[PDB]
């Protein structure tokens, strides 16, 4: 079996926020930890948690790999639950990209001559923004089969070939010594859906008006900037007659267009004040 | 759905590399132009199908 | 005959507020992506 | 002794940390699930941050026969602590649903573990709730209520989830199938108000249930929490009259205010329609003049 | 010339060569390309030599008279080598008796038998897989409950490579009689096994279920469309195809639509939109209007589901 291309690495939400914190806490030194999961079958790979390896004195180099710290680890996590095998590790390059180097690779040809399925994970926190988290297995080509020229791919599926190798992970080299994998993140209900309370508000704080001499401030503030910007859209209506398109296509970069301004202070200020309308009412009323 | 578009592609075209100014000193022949790049010296550059 | 064009009609009119409900959902969803891409960029 | 319990903020990795122990250790009903709660402290703001599992143990019988092996924690503390020794050991959570009997004995097991009081963090892993399903409860020492000896018992407090950098990146990646990132403003701000609303709905029918039960007798009377209830309604304010003028003539000028930007909303957009207008005539122009 | 600018050293390559080869040729009851470029087949590693079977299988099409004699040195038993060899040559063996086949469906259910007792086996895998595509494809509506049972009894292998297959087989018994215990059997199950593949393939055996059975299959799209696996989904799009499959009602497409515009897994998405496609078989003409709005989305999953759609309604 040369595997195949619809392989796919599971990474599950404790695994990924454990590495995204590992990995921004150690920015830029490359800090690397094991990888819990369980071989599923020969086209899934599933992880269940990651664990941090200790980084040694080398700096910007992914070559401490302690095995007393895996050995207690493994051993006393066991204690409570966690019984899984020690599928991968993960490394992070921050700020290069998703690529594996020579270090990296001889690393995970140690991680092969125990497992000879363990794949390489690389976590990126630097370039890493709230909805593209860069993540993306490894796993070293055979050796020789370059002779066959079959690297480990049977493209029985179109499922693995529809990502796209990056252009400067092929400088280093991608489907010359380690061909990619898939990620997909598999969540569950109970965890989405209480996520969700990172982004839900105290209960006392809806009702709670504030107090009601910024709240004229403000208005006062926002109705002056409005005559100001009324009398510059008034100069820049009378400007626009004669002027000409290929001047107009720039000619609001570098000052202020006194037309979107007026705009989005009169949509602040009216959905402040509709805002401070109704909690004044419904405190008002309800409270009573 | 053409902003969409437009702006989940402008991704990709952002890290294709530049292009430097260039100052047409001299025009060669139909197809090559002398042009002194700023600030270091000057090349013979091909125009393109537009140009 | 007219039986006919009255069905047609009818055919090309539930079509239509098949298309119509489709363009309202498509438009939520596109407002939704472009926060999500513009974001994400 | 440290006075800092006054907010407290919880990274979701610590509670998702402790969903996975749930789940992991396919606790059934009844049985609590206990771990420490890795963090930083000596500030008025205490902030848990990582979170690791406890073989905690203990039978559905007397409180007394709770287990907790002790040489787990130093075991854990020295392998965080060479993977990063910024975080130091501020207490200990468990599982909820809700306050046990054996949590302020247990308690005292971790004072020599940590060196401020240690933080209690109830954990409604199951998601009965609909708040957040975390508050913290230090152990501190303060009179009876009930005028009798003076009681070491729990406080709670102000409990917020708040995500730093590390963290927020892979929340908003998590749930970027349900969350509505659209929204707009002013409508999420309405849905916080009755949201709110109903949470003071919520709380107002367990505070009428829990004096309820006190008429029956089914619990003592506690004369602090008469108090701060005589105290509540002496606190609100009558008016259905010089405040109701007030809030008039406040309300009079704030509505004039949404007038004027109103007004100011429909010039903009006639503008935009006339722009609109004169482009579209251009382009029919150009359109004619080039077919022809 | 497509062989030329192609090379053999490419299971993707190999396979559409050989797929494009089979539909070259397929009835003609002529393997002339395949047996002038023998050394081309010697390209075929693992599951390459399986298409090439399959596709030799399909160009004796409709030879039931003398059709086993061919395959004859490749099923079990002759001097074959691969395992992927075999299997192709049950699965080319099920392909060529499509529709009017009885001892085909009794050596294969013989063959299921005997072999499923072994688990983990590599070997018995591949032939099981094989062997369970070609029965549900010779008892395609037949209902025989002994095909089904017996390919229930592989599916609980829980064995990836063989489950899709199964799956799809045990499908393919039942189609269109929508046992009420086969639903229930194939959907709990679904829900258990951690292998990808065999979700997947219970979903589209679901579906297959439920063809033609219109207003019988309004449960299990609730229940599927509704699902948590974005992979139960999936199934649900098609089970809705296959149950208003040529009707175009129009609570079909309106869920359709719903799916294919509010989802995150882009998969279903494109199953939804050639769901869509598959309805309204019947309106062709329509179908180039409600699909021009697809047809120009960002996602690129939605244009590859409404071209999927075209294809599908103006065959
Ligand atoms: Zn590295």
């Amino acid at each position: 079996g040369r595997d195949d291309t619809k392989e796919t690495v599971y990474i599950s939400s404790i695994a990924l926020l454990k590495m995204l914190k590992h990995g921004r806490a150690g920015v830029p030194m490359e800090v690397m930890g094991l990888m819990l999961g369980e071989f599923v079958d020969d086209y899934t790979v599933n992880v269940v948690d990651v664990f941090a390896m200790p980084q040694s004195g080398t700096g910007v180099s992914v070559e401490a790999v302690d095995d007393v710290f895996q050995a207690k680890m493994m051993d006393m996590l066991k204690q409570t639950g966690r019984d899984q095998m020690v599928v991968g590790w993960y490394h992070s390059h921050p700020g290069f990209g998703c690529w594996l180097s020579s270090v990296d690779v001889n690393t995970q040809k140690s991680f092969e001559q125990l497992n000879s399925r363990a794949v390489a994970v690389v976590v990126d926190p630097i370039q890493s923004v709230k909805g593209k988290v860069v993540i993306d297995a490894f796993r070293l080509i055979d050796t020789g089969a370059l002779i066959n020229n079959l690297e480990p791919r049977q493209t029985t599926s179109n499922t693995g070939l529809l990502n796209k190798a990056n252009i400067q992970a092929l400088i280093h080299g991608l489907n010359r010594h380690y061909y990619s994998l898939n990620i997909d993140y598999h969540k569950t209900a109970k965890e989405t859906k209480m996520l969700m309370n990172l982004h839900k508000e105290q209960w006392q704080s809806g009702l709670k008006m504030y107090d009601y001499e910024e709240k004229e401030e403000s208005n006062l503030a926002a109705t002056k900037s409005m005559v100001k910007i009324a009398e510059q859209y008034s100069k820049r209506i009378e400007e626009e007659k004669e002027l000409t398109e290929e001047e107009l296509k720039t000619r609001y970069v570098g000052r202020q267009d006194p037309k979107k301004h007026l705009s989005e202070t009169a949509d602040e200020t009216l959905e402040n004040n509709i805002v401070s309308v109704l909690t004044a009412g419904v405190n008002s009323v309800a409270i009573k | 759905n053409d902003k969409v578009r437009f702006i989940k592609d402008e991704l990709r075209l952002l890290q294709e590399p530049g292009s430097y100014v260039g100052e047409v000193i001299k025009i060669v022949s139909d197809k090559k132009v002398l042009v002194k790049v700023q600030p270091e010296g000057k090349y013979i550059v091909d125009v393109a199908k537009d140009i | 005959d007219i039986y006919f064009k009255l069905k047609k009609l009818e055919k090309e009119y539930e079509l239509l507020t098949l298309q119509e409900d489709y363009i309202k959902d498509e438009q939520r969803h596109l407002k939704r992506e472009l926060k999500r891409a513009q974001e994400e960029v | 002794m440290s006075l800092q319990h006054e907010k407290v903020t919880i990274a979701p990795l610590v509670l998702l940390s402790a969903l996975d122990h749930y789940e992991r250790t396919q606790t059934k009903e009844n049985k609590r699930c206990v771990g420490v709660i890795l963090g930083d402290a000596n500030s008025s703001t205490i902030r848990v941050t990582n979170s690791f599992a406890l073989p905690f143990e203990e039978d559905e019988k007397n409180s007394d026969v709770w287990f907790l092996d002790h040489n787990y924690i130093e075991n854990m503390n020295e392998m965080c602590k060479k993977i990063n020794a910024k975080e130091k050991l501020i207490g200990w959570y468990h599982s909820g649903p809700k306050l046990r009997a054996s949590d302020l004995k247990i308690n005292e097991l971790f004072k020599k573990y940590t060196q401020n009081n240690p933080l209690l963090l109830i954990v409604d892993v199951k998601q009965q709730g609909v708040g957040l399903p975390t508050d913290a409860y230090v152990a501190i020492e303060q009179v009876k209520d009930d005028g009798t000896s003076t009681e070491k018992t729990f406080l709670h407090l102000p409990c917020t989830i708040e995500a730093e950098e590390a963290e927020e990146i892979g929340v908003e990646h998590l749930l970027r199938d349900v969350r509505d990132q659209a929204a707009g403003g002013l409508s999420i701000r309405l849905t916080n108000q009755l949201k709110s609303l109903k949470g003071l709905q919520s709380k107002l029918k367990d505070v009428v249930e829990y004096l309820d039960k006190v008429i029956n007798k089914e619990l003592p009377i506690n004369h602090t929490i008469l108090g701060k209830l005589q105290d509540v309604f002496n606190l609100l304010p009558n008016l259905g009259n010089n405040l109701q003028k007030a809030l008039t003539v406040k309300t009079n000028d704030e509505l004039m205010v949404i007038y004027i930007s109103n007004l100011v909303r429909s010039i903009i957009a006639f503008d935009d329609l006339i722009e609109n207008k004169i482009q579209n005539k251009k382009i029919q122009e150009q359109r004619v003049k080039d077919k022809q | 010339k497509s062989k030329s600018s192609l090379d053999g050293k490419f299971s993707l390559f190999h396979t559409a060569v050989s797929v494009a080869n089979g539909f070259m040729h397929a009835g003609t009851t002529d393997n002339s390309f395949i047996k002038a470029n023998l050394p081309w087949l010697g390209k075929a590693q693992n599951w390459a030599k399986f298409t090439a079977t399959a596709s030799l299988g399909v160009i004796h099409k409709g030879n039931l008279l003398e059709g086993k004699k061919v395959m004859a040195p490749y099923l079990p038993g002759s001097r074959a080598s691969s395992r992927f060899i075999k299997g192709g040559s049950l699965y080319g063996l099920g392909l060529i008796y499509a529709g009017f086949g009885r001892d085909t469906t009794d050596y294969l259910k013989n063959i299921i038998v005997e072999n499923s007792g072994t688990s983990g086996d590599e070997d018995v895998d591949v032939l099981l897989h094989g062997a369970s595509l070609g029965i549900g494809l010779a008892a395609m509506g037949s209902a025989n409950i002994e095909v089904y049972e017996a390919l229930k009894e592989v599916l609980y292998n829980d064995s990836a490579t063989s489950g899709e297959a199964a799956a799809l087989g045990m499908g393919l018994c039942m189609l269109g009689t929508g046992k009420p215990e086969a639903i229930h059997d194939m959907f709990t199950y679904s829900q258990e096994t951690q292998h990808g593949n065999i979700t997947r393939g219970l979903a589209v055996g679901l579906a297959l279920i439920n063809y033609g059975r219109q207003e019988l299959a309004d449960d299990l799209i609730t229940k599927m469309l509704a699902s948590d696996e974005s992979l139960l989904r999936y199934g649900g799009a098609f089970t809705i195809a296959l149950a208003y499959a040529g009707t175009g009602n129009n609570s079909a497409v309106k869920r359709l639509l719903h799916v294919a515009v509010s989802d995150s897994n882009d998969d279903v998405r494109r199953a939804a939109v050639i769901a869509l496609g598959f309805v309204l078989l019947r309106d062709y003409t329509t179908v180039p209007r409600i699909v021009q709005l697809l047809s120009k989305s960002h996602n690129a999953h939605v244009r590859c589901g409404t071209a999927f759609a075209l294809g599908i309604a103006c065959a």
